[PDB]
RNA sequence: ACAGGUGCUGCAUGGCUGUCGUCAGCUCGUGUCGUGAGAUGUUGGGUUAAGUCCCGCAACGAGCGCAACCCUUGUCCUUAGUUACCAGGGAACUCUAAGGAUACUGCCAGUGACAAACUGGAGGAAGGCGGGGACGACGUCAAGUCAUCAUGGCCC
């Protein structure tokens, strides 16, 4: 019922997380290998807190820009964990691609990290509304002009599923120049899957 | 300035109550008689209560306390504004917003918005805005000035309230009773004298009469402030 | 050499105006030879004859795009623009007929789930 | 007047056909202005969190001249669903017929 | 060990979707009223496409919706001139495709509560939401989807 907040804003106040050009024959190969890179790396860096990743590429090599809040664990001691992943990234990708790590100054303003933290707590059996309120409080104090988090499913283990949302601030979805971060992750609980959506509104 | 004279009160016509059908039976002690189906307020009583009210406002203003001038009647708005400004005292003269004092923590936001709009129009911020958008911001500022222009510098609850036409300002009286802040009020023959501490039985419908009471209160508060400034050195 | 550009639907006519006999050259061919539809024949001469000067100017018209009546409307708009370029006092009389206002009407796009711009699939009740 | 009796996710039997036709001809006896009847007999869920009680559905979309009235009934058993659907349809036929007859005066 | 399952359950679910409905609504904080469920705000006078706006008003404010920011089209300008154009090799014009200008009830005459607004007129390519699209509130229908995918349980 609701359009994707980033998808409907891609060209007005936002930017794609892929910036390569391919001929119509090359588009399929580039996009397929790109999706494979994203999936493999998101499964590999599950322990770390990694937000949006920009797999942009020139001819030949690529420059994969991963933004995270745990640079030490991502990079490793003297770059011993970034290079181990570098070799696999090149092994499955094409020409050797340079991966660079950027830092998230405010992890409570990134909708993906907040959603994944909520999901981790839910999987560790934390009370659902406790998690919702904790996330809303942290983000609304971390400078965010608005937050809205939505949980959907068998909350607590109930047979009848339900949707519970919590808003604080503005989050003006229908405005295109809103700079609304959005994320939608899932918490794998013992009674199914909980859907965790987070909207974070932070200006113009 | 602590005492009021009966002669000029009679000249102004503070003893003219309503007809002998709208009266509140709780105004019986102060009513002197009925002349041509019109109640006559006892000048002795109104002057006796007025002296106590003037003493109370002198004592209050000598302690740098704020007494809020309330009156929205068409025969009291401008005079209340003038005398409250003269005495440097907060006032409401157009409409008593419900919750002015009982919901003052929410009125704080509107007061702050008004004051920051005064700042933006004082530092010349209209050279960065548009034409009609700056005009609508200015209109919002003026609209808020009408409602809460006299109580922007209030900075808390008042230590007393001076209301004209208690019956008209029954909402302010109810809020004053709610919060316990004393209320001195001019109450007419048809009005309810309950919930009012310093009641002044007087005609509240004539502009000439209302001017007398409001000017007397302003002069008393001014004298109290002047005396309180005499102990600086 | 007063030149005007006119547009309509999809056609875009560039017309050149000179004081002359009345030779109208629509895209290299005469007006009547180029326009086989009399309705599209009137429209080209409508602005010239509106102010009573049909045989007073040589016209060099080059239409491109559009159909056969859209091109006539584009030529009329271009002639109107060239005539007002020649004289500004032409505009007060040539505006009351609506010859200078560009017609912004265009083919409304086919919308999804519809047969046409507005047409909807039927459903029997 | 048409009578269509379709079955979604269930095999409509001869007994179901009779149990819908007999009530349809009973309503069509008092109302003779019916254009069409379409009855869908469905099995809309498995009652996985309530134990049936609404497992079978019987819906009737009837069309009259100038109006279309739809009724539905959920029930554990399809025959009871059919009877409840029929009763709602009869009540709506009576309602429309009496409104139309009382519009003349 | 297991893998595999387009096997079952959409009435255990996530994600996605239809629908009322691009309808103008749906709520909350504080305050006040009521024993209470609740109410008020959100009602009323107008006005609008619109809970749009103004004015009143025990309400004062806020949020999601409305509107705007987005795309395209309609006029003009700037950079550029090939594979585009052709007025006289040309750098005019058409065109192509990036950045802008314009439009705001801005102006006039009226009606209107000294209001919001409405009616008409000028100029302009466009006039009052210029035309079209994207955008689909809280919820509803145990609506659709376990056969895109993921997924608790059951089953081979």
């Amino acid at each position: 019922q609701k359009v994707h907040p980033i998808g409907i804003r891609l060209g007005v106040v936002k930017k794609h997380n892929a910036n390569w050009y391919a001929s119509p024959k090359q588009y399929s190969e580039y996009l397929i290998n790109d999706i494979q890179v994203r999936e493999y790396l998101r499964k590999k860096l599950d322990s770390a807190m990694i937000s949006n990743i920009m797999i942009e590429r020139p001819t030949g090599a690529a420059k994969i820009t991963i933004a995270t809040a745990r640079p030490g664990i991502v990079i490793g001691k003297k770059g011993e964990d970034i290079e181990r992943l570098q070799k696999e990234l090149t092994k499955m990708m094409g020409v050797p691609a340079q991966v660079n790590i950027e830092e998230i100054t405010s992890p409570d303003l990134d909708a993906r990290l907040v959603a994944d933290g909520i999901g981790s707590q839910l999987e560790r059996r934390v009370m659902f509304r406790r998690a919702m309120k904790r996330a809303v409080q942290n983000s609304m104090r971390s400078g965010a002009k608005g937050i809205k988090v939505e949980l959907s499913g068998r909350l607590g283990g109930a047979e009848i599923a339900r949707t519970e949302w919590y808003r604080e601030g503005r989050v003006p979805l229908h405005t295109l120049r809103a700079d609304i971060d959005y994320a939608s992750v899932r918490a794998e609980t013992t009674y199914g899957t909980i859907g965790v959506k987070v909207w974070i509104f932070r200006g113009e | 300035p602590t005492k009021i004279e009966m002669r000029d009160l009679l000249q102004a016509g503070a003893h003219f109550g309503h007809q002998t059908r709208f009266w509140n039976p709780k105004m019986g002690p102060y009513i002197f008689g009925a002349r041509n189906k019109i109640h006559i307020i006892n000048l002795e009583h109104t002057v006796k209560a007025f002296n106590e009210a003037l003493n109370y406002v002198n004592g209050l203003a000598s302690k740098k306390n704020k007494v809020l001038f309330v009156g929205t009647k068409r025969a009291a708005s401008g005079i209340i504004a003038e005398q409250a400004t003269r005495a440097g005292m907060p006032y409401v003269d157009h409409r008593w917003l419900g919750g002015m004092l009982t919901n003052w923590k929410t009125l704080r936001q509107s007061i702050n918005r008004l004051k920051e709009l005064e700042k933006q129009a004082e530092d010349g911020t209209f050279a960065k805005l548009t034409k009609r958008e700056a005009l609508e911001r200015t209109r919002d500022m003026q609209k808020l000035e009408r409602s809460l222009g006299g109580i922007k510098d209030m900075g808390g609850l008042p230590d007393a309230i001076f209301v004209v036409d208690v019956d008209h300002e029954a909402i302010a009286i109810k809020e004053a009773k709610n919060l316990g802040i004393p209320v001195i009020g001019i109450v007419d023959t048809n009005s309810n004298p309950d919930n009012v501490d310093y009641i002044i039985p007087a005609n509240d419908d004539a502009i000439r009469a209302v001017s007398l009471y409001v000017t007397a209160m302003a002069d008393a508060i001014i004298a109290g402030k002047e005396y309180a400034q005499t102990q600086a050195s | 050499r007063n030149y005007g550009t006119g547009r309509r639907k999809t056609s875009t006519a560039r017309v050149f105006l000179a004081k002359g006999t009345g030779s109208i050259v629509v895209n290299g061919k005469p007006l009547d030879e180029y326009f086989s539809r009399e309705t599209s024949r009137m429209v080209v001469r409508q602005p010239l004859e509106l102010l009573d000067s049909p045989t007073a100017y040589d016209l060099y018209i080059t239409v491109k795009g559009g159909g056969i009546s859209g091109q006539a409307g584009a030529i009329r708009h271009g002639i109107t623009r060239a005539l007002i370029e020649l004289d500004d006092t032409n505009k007060p009389a040539l505006k009351a007929a609506g010859f200078v206002t560009r017609d912004s009407r265009q083919v409304e796009r086919k919308k999804l789930g519809l047969r046409k711009a507005r047409k909807r699939p039927q459903f029997s009740k | 007047m048409n009578v269509t009796i379709r079955g979604h996710h269930i095999t409509v039997t001869e007994a179901m056909n009779n149990a819908v036709h007999d009530k349809l001809t009973k309503i069509a006896r008092h109302f003779d202005q019916i254009q069409s009847i379409q009855v869908i007999l469905s099995l809309d869920n498995s009652g996985a969190s309530d134990g049936g009680q609404k497992s079978h559905k019987a819906e009737a979309i009837m069309r009259v001249s100038g109006q279309e009235m739809f009724v539905q009934a959920l029930e554990d058993d399809m025959y009871k669903a059919i009877n409840e659907m029929a009763d709602k349809l009869d009540r709506q036929v009576s309602k429309y017929k009496t409104r139309l007859e009382r519009n003349k005066v």
